[PDB]
């Protein structure tokens, strides 16, 4: 072929907030200088649309290029589960790429948020891990973040989410904390943001009693 | 007692109107408060003039800035 | 664009259990009729070997082809790191192709397993989470079952590894279970298999108290 | 569902001093002279409390009775946030009631506290309106009262918090004395306890001059 | 217990303006699919009135609905205390609901509105909070509303009414303004309108020189 | 400047009139003049063609669009 | 610009210590001094006996009677 | 430490020997053991009739076969 065409969908956090810009973002790799020409169009179930933006060229080391383009959406078209499709028009590829992308159908399902304290076995450590179950949710996007005393905690990774035997989804996150201060007794929170909660947000806390 | 209070906005030109209760996320810019709502299982969204806003959506529109973030 | 490649590593508990066999997969996928015949030469380290198999051809969509080639290895060679080759050799392809693969490099690390009970929120329930967390491992490939009264328990899902801020993996694994049972007083067990481990295996149980 | 449930939270003052007993109160209204028997069970963050008193019947004109559960809490308890459930159990009613009550979640924050004096217009009054502006706090819960010359002023009414525009709280209190008081040039004072002043108590005072 | 019968008053601004209209609002809760058909019958002082409109269901959460009707009414009618009466008729209760809503009884009483600036100890903000005391009123129907330079000012909160020692009502409405204007000598109104104004209607002013 | 005007309307076909010291609220309809007003003690409406309103009635008007709004 | 002082006491037997400037309240209960404390934003309680508390401690439970009541 | 049993086997004919504790996993063959061992560091495998087996190996043996399995 030539090029390469990926897709990406608006962040969680940028659908379910009426204050920031979710955007469906198309990348292409391996773009020839010779003739670097790319041309996109957008559409939105069908419709062409011309508010995209494309960040100019951009070079690596094999001089090969990679581009750009993003289309601001609206939070209820993506959340109604419309169609963003994006025809990439190179001239190293022998005939123009169309991929689509969109939100997953079907009913949407709402989060169940459990915080689960460290094991007795982990307290032998030095950092402990504080669990957050996310279960029986639906549809997969969702965002997870943690905090304390009104405060970011950053040191904490989440699984991707897993389908589950009722076609749900569920994941965990997982803070680490220096022992000290899990045992002093401090409250950590962690939260879940989805389009089917109220308030497109809950909250669960845990700490040591 | 606990209202239904109704917020009424625009749609292309037509004059909808949406319950607190189905709204989900609010916001500010300016004098303008959107607000994201989900309407029986679709999702739209509203602007509305603050002077146009009632008590509950600017109620709302605070507890938001606190919380969400 | 031609053929394309793919080459997979053995399941993580054949490897660590010599009454098993483990294999390597080579996968070739958009071979046509126009050149249906595919070559295939592997090599443990420079060595040819030959005793991998081809399954027969297989057609997809686009009336394609697909075809598979299988080598069973040994358990010491692919855990002490060699490296399997798989030359692919189609007319169609400009010049054969070669793709390696190789068990992940770095010092291994152990598993630490921990069980963690249902969150008390959860008891309302009927079904209620039974979790398992595993953390810093090295590297990621990793068995892990659940079973109760030396009996498989089938209903659980297990997120896929993940990497952690020092370099090592984790995961959870949820098994669920009528409240009944989890109430009654039954024992759970959560057997995780790993090169790192004595035995290859350990187990940690979890029941209501 | 013939009787009724309701649930108090402890007075503000209450968690703020460690001189003070704080309490959580279930009330129980319009339960039947034929089956009269309530039963009350606490839960603290699930965990089921044995500590709590039900106060005997007291009947009234109407022959129903009125039963009231006081669960006495620590400060800290309540302050850290947790979770205070009654599980009323009626004959009458073939479901019993589950209530849950707590502080409110958020990160709290310090009240400024302003005196403003009358307005001239009001001075053709005999009496005239010494106001307390309370502002920024959160939670709400807050204890405010009145006094001059080391003794207690009860001549005020305060009004309920109101959610200001950022998120947090304010008030006003008014003090109500005689235009000859305030017109000599005497000193009054509000004081104010909140969780987010040191000290959990400030005061602030106010006079002709 | 089948559904629920709630009755609410007209604004207090379309009572006391020829120009608007005032409504009374029957709001009916827990109306269910099993049984969804409610019927409306308002009287005036006994009198059927026909001109009521009800606006279609709404369903919740519960599946239940919620049904609303719409009286305009008449402000002489309203203020002269006439009684408003909603005979709502569901199937699912034993016998139809009565409610009856009517202005508060009682001599009304004029309200006395004062103007108050901010603390000295405000000033070192960014924000000062510019004061409005309305006082010694009746009934508790009132609205209020600033304004400078004959355009509205719209950061403001007006605590309820708060019943006084006298069994008058008072309020303390609070606009927000950033120093820099309070400082450099604008003028800010607070509007008061009520039935036992002149001309439903006052104002005070508040400047900072 | 004790003012008191009267307002001349017609109330239920009967000529009804009241002084202009007991109206709260005046409002325009195209050239017909509505107004509240509180006579006694008892709230009453009255209608009024602008012809046949007195100028301190329209004065009221006036002041009353800029004030209430 | 000074000093600080430290309050030792036992909490589910462990030997817990608090600085005075997280105490909120303070209050006698026989030879036994209560207090509240709020140590980097949780809310403890605490106990010790008069003899092994330390005068700041007992400077602060004096203003407190004074101040609070 | 406590267990030391060392198994003797052949390798390519020569006579290898192996400590029970570097064994991670066992199986059997009829009356051949098989097991994969680690010997330092680097991984190996290695057979032994039954016959020639340490009772320590053919309770590892069992062992797995319960626990693996």
């Amino acid at each position: 072929g030539g090029p390469s065409v990926f897709l990406f969908p608006p962040k969680p956090k940028d659908t379910l907030m009426i204050s920031r810009t979710p955007e469906v973002t198309c990348v292409v790799v391996d773009v020839s200088h010779e003739d670097p020409e790319v041309k996109f169009n957008w559409y939105v179930d069908g419709v062409e649309v011309h508010n995209a933006k494309t960040k100019p060229r951009e070079e690596q080391y094999n001089s090969t290029y990679r581009v750009v383009s993003v289309l601001t959406v609206l939070h209820q078209d993506w959340l109604n589960g419309k169609e963003y499709k994006c025809k990439v028009s190179n001239k190293a590829l022998p005939a123009p790429i169309e991929k689509t992308i969109s939100k997953a159908k079907g009913q949407p399902r709402e989060p169940q948020v459990y915080t689960l304290p460290p094991s007795r076995d982990e307290l032998t450590k030095n950092q402990v891990s504080l669990t957050c179950l996310v279960k029986g949710f639906y549809p997969s996007d969702i965002a997870v973040e943690w905090e304390s005393n009104g405060q970011p905690e950053n040191n904490y990774k989440t699984t991707p989410p897993v389908l589950d035997s009722d076609g749900s989804f569920f994941l965990y996150s997982k803070l680490t904390v220096d022992k000290s201060r899990w045992q002093q007794g401090n409250v950590f929170s962690c939260s879940v943001m989805h389009e089917a909660l109220h308030n497109h947000y809950t909250q669960k806390s845990l700490s040591l009693s | 007692d606990a209202e239904f209070v109704k917020v009424k906005f625009l749609l292309n030109g037509e004059e909808k109107e949406v319950d607190t209760s189905k709204i989900r996320d609010v916001a500010r810019q300016g004098k303008n408060v959107k607000f994201l709502y989900n309407d029986n299982g679709k999702y739209g969204a509203g602007n509305v003039d603050e002077k146009d806003a009632p008590k509950e959506l600017l109620d709302m529109l605070a507890r938001a800035e606190r919380e969400k973030k």
